[PDB]
């Protein structure tokens, strides 16, 4: 609107600045303000350049004065409101740690619906992850997700308004796979682990557990991890 | 507990406004100068 | 920018056609297309004396403009009840379409006692007001309205009225000013 | 030309000029190159704004490959450890290269 | 003095409707109430007082 207001503004400007100066028999010119002309002098002023000729009775002059600060207003709030706009976005910070998702909330965030993630947020003396869980716990519409497909689709639907917290296995595998959308950020909230189980009192334990130990030492648990996660 | 934009055309409507006017009066001054420069020239003949 | 009588017929047609446009967008309440009640909130047309539905349960069925509505106003200052005042009585379209009438007639008895130039002038001076209170007319109506929205085509209806009513002002100008030069070049031989 | 290189350099630095375009042809573009210039400079100038506004310090190292392709920053382990072991016997593409 | 000379009545008959029109008179309205009541309220949706 703005915009269209400026063009009328424009044509109204220079048709009242011919009109008042070159309407007068008397004066007839001494002025070569024509109609071409004075369009040409307002496009000039507005652009904040050199016009050639400039208005020299009280009305053409009166005319330029109101329409030069006219113009000065526009500009000055033109570059004004882009530098405001440019800052803003400049300001824009994306969030990497959990407590700056808590402190903010303007994107949505929340765990499945079920698991051990509402065990960890409930059972938590973290200041940050109980203000979290009770963030979840008061929140509409429901930030909770029934399955873990619905909550990738979800966030990746939402585009950038919703986040999702989960093993970060699943999350850089994810990561890892087409279309590459969704990325994991930031550090793991609490620590876990997978292990190889077997029955109580077995004879299998001991050396399984020397095993899983040497694979690791050896490196080759890693080269397995590297091998399914990122090589395919 | 559970608890920029462009600008708009109300924002610079006073510049235009006095634009608007500034436009307006000139136009009164050119039509009073033709006028009195009218009535001046009857005078005279 | 050629001859006499085509130009009279060209600014003729155009003085009409401005004013047809403009009595055109002030009695067309087609100027806003936005979500709002007209009796839930839907998306209805709005112009400058009733807001009318669209798409609605109750199509057609439609109110006038709460102008100064009830139920904690909440006042405002003296400039903003000016601002109010002027956009609910649309003083400025009104005056616009009356000097678009009286450049219309000054320009039609401009035939009747040719000698007279100044009335051409006169009607030039009264498109070119008009054109101007238009201009008023349509920053106060944005103003008012912005207090996910469209323009309809009565609004710039009223866009092309005021280019229309400044391009005839200015012929009328230039016809004025061929008329002093020609009044001009026959006195010096 | 002279003369019109004179004129865009002017009104692009928006220094006025001692002439101007009078043809219709020649005021076009004197007014798209006016407001061709008018929009970069405003756009100059806000941009150094919020440059000058707000700081953003990076770091150059995001990650250990980073630290594997550069060689500015030097970076080394424990004469002797756990680091120094694992980085010993890995056969890995990245760490082989720090090794 | 201006509480008991002052019209239309601001005196209300609940905190509830006393909230209520706080929050539906725009600014133009203000409730004297327990410091308590008042921080709860104000930790409740929507956020508007």
């Amino acid at each position: 609107e703005i915009w269209m207001c400026i063009v009328f503004a424009y044509i109204g400007v220079s048709v009242v600045l011919f009109l008042v100066s070159r309407f007068s028999p008397y004066e007839w010119s001494t002025n070569e303000f024509g109609i071409f002309n004075s369009l040409w002098f307002s496009l000039g002023a507005f652009m904040q350049q050199g016009c050639d000729i400039s208005p020299r009775s009280l009305s053409g002059r009166i005319v330029g004065g109101v329409w030069w600060f006219f113009t000065l207003i526009i500009i000055s709030s033109y570059t004004a409101n882009l530098a405001a706009f440019l800052t803003v976005e400049r300001m824009v910070s994306p969030i990497e740690s959990a407590e700056d998702l808590s402190k903010q909330t303007e994107i949505a965030y929340g765990t499945l619906d079920s698991g051990s993630t509402k065990e960890f947020f409930r059972r938590s003396k973290i200041a940050v992850f109980d203000k979290m869980w009770t963030y979840m716990r008061s929140a509409e519409p429901s930030v909770f997700v029934r399955t873990t497909a619905e909550g990738v689709a979800r966030v990746r639907k939402s585009k950038g308004k919703y986040a999702y917290l989960l093993e970060s296995t699943m999350n850089e595998y994810i990561e890892q796979r087409k279309p590459c959308d969704t990325m994991k950020v930031g550090g793991n909230l609490d620590s876990k682990g997978y292990d190889i189980a077997t029955p109580k009192g077995s004879s299998l334990g001991t050396p399984v557990n020397l095993a899983v130990l040497k694979l690791s030492e050896q490196g080759v648990l890693d080269k397995l991890k590297n091998k399914w996660w990122y090589d395919k | 507990g559970e608890c920029t934009s462009a600008l708009s055309l109300s924002n610079v409507a006073g510049v235009f406004y006095i634009l608007v006017g500034g436009l307006g009066l000139a136009m009164l001054v050119a039509l009073i100068e033709f006028c009195y420069k009218s009535r001046a020239e009857a005078k005279r003949m | 920018l050629f001859d006499r009588g085509v130009q009279m017929l060209l600014t003729t047609v155009g003085a009409f056609a401005a004013f047809s446009l403009m009595t055109i967008a002030v009695g067309t309440d087609y100027w806003l297309y936005s979500r709002g009640v007209c009796k839930e909130e839907v998306m209805t047309h709005s112009g400058l004396w009733r807001t009318c539905c669209l798409e609605g349960n109750f199509k057609g069925l439609c109110k006038q403009i709460d102008h100064f509505p009830e139920d904690a106003d909440y006042e405002a200052d003296t400039a903003e009840y000016f601002l109010r005042a002027v956009r609910a009585s649309s003083i400025f379209p009104i005056l616009s379409v009356i000097l678009l009438f009286m450049g219309g007639l000054c320009i039609a008895a401009s035939e009747f006692y040719k000698t007279r130039h100044n009335i051409i002038l006169s009607a030039g001076i009264f498109f070119v007001s008009a054109g101007l209170s238009n201009i008023i007319g349509i920053i106060v109506y944005i103003s008012a309205n912005a207090g996910s929205y469209s323009y309809g085509w009565s609004f710039y209806f009223g866009a092309l009225s005021f280019i229309i009513a400044e391009m005839v002002g200015v012929l009328a100008v230039h016809m004025f000013i061929d008329r002093h030069k020609q009044l001009r070049a026959t006195a010096r031989a």
